[PDB]
């Protein structure tokens, strides 16, 4: 087994990210997802080619989820479209980095059965063209639902699943 | 068709060649030849036998040109160049092990020879010179002497089209004309604005650098040649300009002006990044009016050329200078090489070799390719004032990089060292004792060398760092009062340097390797590519 | 010449929209570029089937451009991951709406040919993948210069031209 | 087959039909039957008729169930509809002119007749009940009477599956059974949860409805008046995808109304298809909530691969404490056999329902003159307020310029609401438009749709169109009641927004807003 370069200084750092992204039974004052996002921001700084896609997507979806939480005076110019703009790339980049890489080739297994193989439910295949090709952006509620479903999916399949096959 | 004159020649493995033989000479490696009698032809260029030494770099990455014989009249010849450690890079980087010698050569390989003979047996091919490129090239010969004025050539062509080869051909063509013309003091000034496949410049960097007429070097030395002296350089920090376009253009604008600062008159060269399909149609338009290209060239032809038609015409101007008051356009085929452009040597595979060879370049022509971890990195005290480092620069993003996670971000990353010139005032924000440029800007700084951060001690406020030994002691020539800036940009540290093979370096088993892990990657953590 | 439903009451309500979108004023009272987006946001209320995509995208790109211009200890200067996502959305939807409707123009014709027909720069075609099929999002300034280019192209080829063929 | 005799007059142009042996009767349109003798078989059911009137709706949108003759014993009939202005619906909206009658039939058209015979010449689809499709349904009816408990049915299938026909058949034969059974008070309740294809509900709405004699069948495009709406909510869109949890919240509120009334007996509901998409997640909560005694799936060669995990994961054993049962069956059915559209797209048919709603004087009367001719009954919105106290917008349009609001509302279909339970008004004022702030307001009553004509800020009033059928439900309502306007994405019909010549001459001086006549500039194409 050849060593791979990983941004984190230790596996304990990855456990700490796991705890940070998904708070245990408390999210009021101990939310601590802004700082986990700031950590993955450094992971991007060291090298983006080093960072696994699942960690990148967990950070990016959480970026958008923390983005939509702004309810303080004075009233901001934002008309709630930037949040809807942000979720669409968060989720599309998420679903694309699971299907496309390692490795897209001239012979490619169809996307739906790729999702079935990796365990991704087949409704995630659709949100690639759900946002980019549809005329109007999806409702903020539907995007919120998709993001909170995707984060749970990553927790179930990568963060808290110890399959080492790849 | 039979090998001849396999002379041992004790040390340096010197050898002689039969000249009048009807078989063209083909040779590969880093060598140097001194021809005794008879004319030689390297890329339809004639070199007399007036007992002058010529260094030759023949990597397998590019198609290797043959050496022809011509009258008159013939029949130390070829011998090892003074590069001791360059050929052993394969011991450190496994991929580049075959850069100078073929894999199976159908020839008795000798470890003591930097040059190797290849005769139609190996997979490689010799490009020679295409007839299609010949005519515009020999016409552009005629526009140097008869011009009687400064002739600046700007050449555009996409990756794998072969702008580098044409520009080389042009460069030796001008250098030969300089040597045999008296008094010709218009030494070439190359202008590498391409960080993707840079020639004559630092990794992921941009450079305006003078080209020395002597000693003779042909043709492509992977930036390891000694025939160029750097006048000015800037750290783009990316494999592609598209990451920082406005910065890149600014980095370009500062180079061109330098040429007027020297009041330089004579031939100058330039290669932009290809960008055949994409943003490029706009980027060239910024400096086509700025560079004043007297001889603009196009290369793509059946790329197709559908993209570089409307923008080049809008960019072209009738007269951008009082003296020139003209512009030229020409199109030539792009098929180079005939075989696959990679030839088992991808651009990303060769950029890594260039970065690796930089950090192991001891002197002008001596390389020590032992892993960096054996070498002792040197230290600078970044502080509050400070005297060691005044600020660390990051791209526009990553600005909320919080103070307690900066340190582990820096270690193991290739950086660009900068000196801060005459300062009206300092601009620094301290985060966990790390000085960081909050507003960026600071265009007055000048780039010195690349560096690889090894470790950071927050207590002693020191910064262990590797710099190429070639630059040392250029860092010491700088005044002590001069401020230092550490710029981080997306430059890829070589993998072998970051963690060497266990056979190369033996560590204590209890010592933990921080930024690397040995466990099998969990399903499914894969890097998006 | 069958009648068409359009959200604006008359030409005098769309003529001022063009002036608002391209004021040539940096700031203060003369700049009314937020108001143009707040008005196209009301156009989406009655629509969005009447609202042309050339106006929907002019508003989205401008909303993102206004989004990254926050300079008072808030918004973007703290974190610049939302802006890249918003520019990617605005530019991708702008490109898609013109290049790939597959209704107004003949189907199966390659995208570069349609970009030639409608006059779109050829590099806008590659703006589709841009942030969707690559590991890392494009640089922040690379996005700004492309968004400004798209707005200039829209102003030159739609808000000015007197062609009524379609 | 030789056509029967024709009896003209005195009214309704009643026709008498006689078929030798057993023949499939093809009749299209709305018509009433009073079968004196013999047995009627409409889709393998028995309808013995003795001086009872049976109203039939046979649009060309779906395949018309042919009327079969059966013993015993035979060998006014097909009397005209009581509806007056439904057929002239072709006049206003000319894409629906052939819904009741074919285009060029092999029979002379008549304005008096609202029914038309189809002697196989029009080549239209009249495919009858499949045998294979009958067996799974027949099993539910053997479980309808011996269940001894309330029976709740769900049916699952996307568009083109044939879900609506299956529920229709269940409805007719259930209502036949309850009439047969004496005395049965198990009045079945239809719980329309499908804003995509309304059945028994207002456009873009969700409705729990009581299903009650006279006989009506089978597909009446929500115009049947065979049902009484117990409760309704305004989803405001043709797809729950736009507001998933809002639609789920409305469905939860509607289903809970069933236990609120403590109803026991047959009850049905159709969920939106959602065979492929977020439907896997959307159905896992409503199956959990409604406690369905019979699940039914129709995907077959759709294919069925997408909608598979729901039956195992979402079943959760039996939700009901008393039912303690579940059913999981699959059937193969692609109805209709021909193209699903049948020259009637779902979006094309959806416009007809809105148009007919806005033009109905009452259940049995229709007047399809443009509402621009009709007076727009006005309401005063104030700061008090009396009448309209709040205006609601979808969440993403919550930061909107006060100046543009006046232009946004006019010519848009809206939902009128009553505050119901007494609470704080909680409304924000923008240019005298009381925009409802923070949304919420869970407790509301949805009354009807409305089409806003104009707004007078100085008088603080709104000239607004509501269907004449509801009047005077709006008037028969307490004066102090607070009234809310919810403008969600409901599409106003084009032929109704601006009329054309030969309908209204208009005036030369008058300039029509929101409509332009100049040819569209290049690149003004709407994204689709």
């Amino acid at each position: 087994i050849p060593p791979r370069i990983v941004p984190w200084r230790d596996f304990a750092e990855l456990e700490e990210l796991k705890l940070w992204f998904y708070p245990k039974s408390k999210g009021t004052i101990e939310d601590k997802r802004q700082r986990a996002v700031q950590r993955v921001q450094s992971y991007r700084l060291k090298g983006s080619q080093y960072l696994p896609h699942v960690v990148d997507s967990t950070a990016q979806i959480t970026c958008a989820v923390l983005l939509d939480e702004k309810e303080a005076c004075l009233g901001v110019h934002q008309d709630s479209i930037p949040i809807r703009l942000s979720y669409v790339m968060a989720l599309i980049r998420f679903v694309n980095g699971l299907l496309d890489p390692t490795q897209q080739s001239q012979f490619a297994i169809p996307l739906h059965t790729l999702a079935a193989k990796i365990g991704l439910p087949s409704w995630f295949v659709d949100l690639r063209h759900w946002g980019t090709h549809e005329r109007d952006l999806p409702g903020l509620e539907m995007l919120r639902w998709a993001a909170n479903e995707a984060l749970s999916w990553l927790y179930d399949h990568y963060w808290n699943d110890e399959e080492l096959e790849d | 068709l039979i090998d001849n004159i396999t002379y041992e020649g004790d040390e340096d493995e010197t050898m002689f060649v039969g000249l009048k033989e009807k078989q063209k000479l083909h040779l590969s490696g880093v060598f140097r030849l001194q021809v005794v009698k008879g004319g030689i032809v390297y890329n339809n260029v004639h070199y007399n036998a007036s007992r002058e030494i010529l260094t030759f770099w023949h990597p397998l990455s590019q198609s290797i040109p043959t050496i022809d014989f011509s009258h008159f009249a013939g029949w130390l010849r070829v011998f090892n160049s003074n590069h001791t450690g360059l050929l052993e890079a394969g011991h450190l980087y496994r991929d580049v092990n075959y850069l100078w010698k073929p894999k199976e050569p159908y020839f008795p390989l000798n470890e003591r020879t930097t040059y190797h003979l290849l005769h139609e047996s190996d997979r490689i091919q010799s490009l020679s010179v295409p007839g299609y490129w010949s005519t515009p090239l020999e016409k552009l010969y005629l526009s140097h002497k008869n011009a009687a004025y400064d002739t600046r050539i700007m050449v555009i062509g996409g990756k794998n089209s072969g702008k580098s080869t044409f520009l080389r051909l042009l460069l030796e063509k001008f250098t030969q004309d300089i040597r045999d013309s008296t008094t010709s003091q218009e030494e070439l000034v190359y202008l590498d604005l391409d960080p993707g496949q840079p020639e004559y410049s630092l990794p992921d960097s941009i450079s305006l650098n003078k080209i020395l007429s002597s000693p003779i070097s042909l043709g492509q030395h992977l930036c390891q040649g000694s025939n160029f002296q750097t006048l000015l350089q800037f750290y783009a920090g990316s494999s592609s300009p598209q990451d920082e376009p406005t910065s890149y253009l600014n980095c370009a604008d500062k180079l061109i002006d330098h040429l007027e600062e020297q009041a330089f008159f004579g031939t100058s060269l330039l290669n932009l990044p290809g960008w055949i399909k994409g943003f490029g149609m706009q980027i060239l338009n910024h400096i086509i009016r700025k560079y004043k290209p007297t001889h603009l060239l196009f290369l793509e032809t059946a790329n197709s050329k559908r993209h570089l038609d409307e923008l080049t015409i809008p960019q072209s101007f009738s007269t951008s200078l009082r003296d020139a008051y003209a512009p030229e356009v020409v199109r030539v085929p792009a098929h180079s090489l005939n075989h696959t452009l990679s030839s088992r040597f991808h651009a990303s595979q060769l950029r890594t070799f260039k970065i690796l060879a930089l950090f192991h370049k001891i002197t002008q022509f001596d390389y020590d390719f032992a892993p960096l971890l054996k070498s002792a990195p040197l230290q600078i005290s970044y502080g509050k004032g400070k005297s060691g480092i005044k600020g660390i620069q990051f791209p526009m993003e990553f600005q909320d990089l919080n103070p307690q996670d900066i340190k582990s971000a820096l270690e193991g990353t290739v950086i660009g060292i900068y000196t801060y010139s005459g300062e009206d005032s300092l601009e620094v924000k301290s985060l966990n004792t790390f000085p960081i440029l909050q507003s960026c800007t600071s265009s007055s700084k000048n780039f010195i060398t690349l560096g690889l951060i090894h470790s950071i001690d927050t207590s002693q406020q020191i910064m262990n760092i590797y710099v190429p030994p070639c630059h040392t002691q250029i860092l010491d020539k700088q005044p002590e009062d001069a401020q230092w800036i550490i710029v981080r940009n997306k430059t890829e540290t070589p993998f072998c340097d970051f963690l060497p093979s266990p056979r190369t370096i033996t560590w204590d088993d209890n010592i933990q390797i921080p930024f690397a892990t040995f466990e099998r990657r969990k399903k499914l953590e894969h890097v998006w590519k």
